[PDB]
């Protein structure tokens, strides 16, 4: 199977 | 190089209790070393943990999408990789070789020092006794403690503080996961 | 019972970024981000899983503007240099001619940023020589792993030198048979 990647978020500006 | 550095950490956990009965999932932001925002899947929202991630749990939190897709992760993530890897992880098991060998406390001094080192196994969890002539050593034991070697094996060194006396025969008791019986290594003065 | 981590981090201004997986403390793969490869730690893990490297080179990119967010909003706080602790260790009891493994653990250190050498009798070595990438601690320091193949004699000592900006002078840890 694959791994699945939890995405990262962008930060408040 | 004496130019300032700056770093940004995400660590993104799963945590199983009793196989995939029970998950609890975090979504963790650190600054340096400082962990400034967090999901934890036991609130089902981003909360600050300290001031300086305020900014991402206002803005984070209303995206409803976003809080969604992190509220289903404990499935979609930690339950899927879980799976993924369970063959050659959670059923990993590698036996702890054992070798018992006498050492000195001090050079130039006699014997008086038994090693059992317990090596190349897999999980971590062990337990390592000390026997003479069939009766429990419990005193003069001393550690390395459980050694990580970064390759998916552990080893130990388990070591019996003792004046070796002929006749008496000494035996490392060995208990891991891998085992269905304990492991037993003898040695005689 | 058990707990996966996906584990990131972005660092300025080398410019350097990692992406991994850790189970109960041990990597399973990490990504080269230069070869666009995931790298399993152990070569069978990839005869039965597989991984997409471009995931991990979205979420550092993300990870590396988050990064100068956060910057800002610090005010330019930089990171202090915390100075590793080394340990020297073969991975088997050792026997004269019995080839072994030198382990050099390098722990609870930041910034993830580190040069290791081994010396044979005082001289650097390359041939055999392996290393982990950074691996994350619970108190979010890092800690690492390098490797030396030898054949155990008693005309050779050892070192594993270790440089770090948190310590005053390189770090010699010594190991002889
Ligand atoms: C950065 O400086 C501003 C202005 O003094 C202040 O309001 C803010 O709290 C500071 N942030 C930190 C993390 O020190
Ligand atoms: C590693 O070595 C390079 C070249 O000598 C140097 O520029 C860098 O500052 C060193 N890094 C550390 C952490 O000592």
């Amino acid at each position: 199977g694959g791994y699945r990647a939890r995405p990262a978020k962008a930060a408040a500006t | 190089d004496t130019r300032p550095r700056f770093l940004e950490q995400v660590k993104h956990e799963c945590h199983f209790f009793n196989g995939t009965e029970r998950v609890r999932f975090l979504d963790r932001y650190f600054y340096h070393q400082e962990e400034y925002v967090r999901f934890d899947s036991d609130v089902g929202e981003y909360r600050a943990v300290t001031e300086l991630g305020r900014p991402d749990a206002e803005y984070w939190n209303s995206q409803k999408d976003l809080l969604e897709q992190k509220r289903a992760a404990v499935d979609t993530y930690c339950r899927h990789n879980y799976g993924v890897g369970e063959s050659f992880t959670v059923q990993r098991r590698v036996y702890p070789e054992v070798t018992v060998y006498p050492a000195k406390t001090q050079p130039l001094q006699h014997h008086n020092l038994l090693v059992c080192s317990v090596n190349g196994f897999y999980p971590g969890s062990i337990e390592v006794r000390w026997f003479r002539n069939g009766q429990e050593e419990k005193t003069g034991v001393v550690s390395t403690g459980l050694i990580q070697n970064g390759d998916w094996t552990f080893q130990t060194l388990v070591m019996l503080e003792t004046v070796p006396r002929s006749g008496e025969v000494y035996t490392c008791q060995v208990e891991h996961p891998s085992l269905t019986s304990p492991l037993t290594v003898e040695w005689r003065a | 019972e058990h707990v996966i981590i996906q584990a990131e981090f972005y660092l300025n201004p080398d410019q350097s970024g990692e992406f991994m997986f850790d189970f109960d403390g041990d990597e399973i793969f990490h990504v080269d981000m230069a070869k666009k490869e995931t790298v399993w730690r152990l070569e069978e893990f990839g005869r039965f899983a597989s991984f997409e490297a471009q995931g991990a080179l979205a979420n550092i990119a993300v990870d590396k503007a988050n990064l100068e967010i956060m910057t800002k909003r610090s005010n330019y706080t930089p990171i202090t240099n915390v100075p590793p602790e080394v340990t020297v260790l073969t991975n088997s009891p050792v026997e004269l001619r019995e080839p072994n493994v030198l382990i050099c653990f390098i722990d609870k250190f930041t910034p993830p940023v580190v040069n290791v050498t081994w010396l044979r009798n005082g001289k650097p070595v390359t041939t055999g020589v392996s290393e982990t990438v950074f691996l994350p601690r619970e108190d979010h320091l890092f800690r690492k792993f390098h490797y030396l193949p030898f054949l155990p004699s008693t005309e050779d000592v050892y070192d594993c030198r270790v440089e770090h900006w948190g310590l005053d002078e390189p770090l010699l840890k010594h190991w002889e048979f």
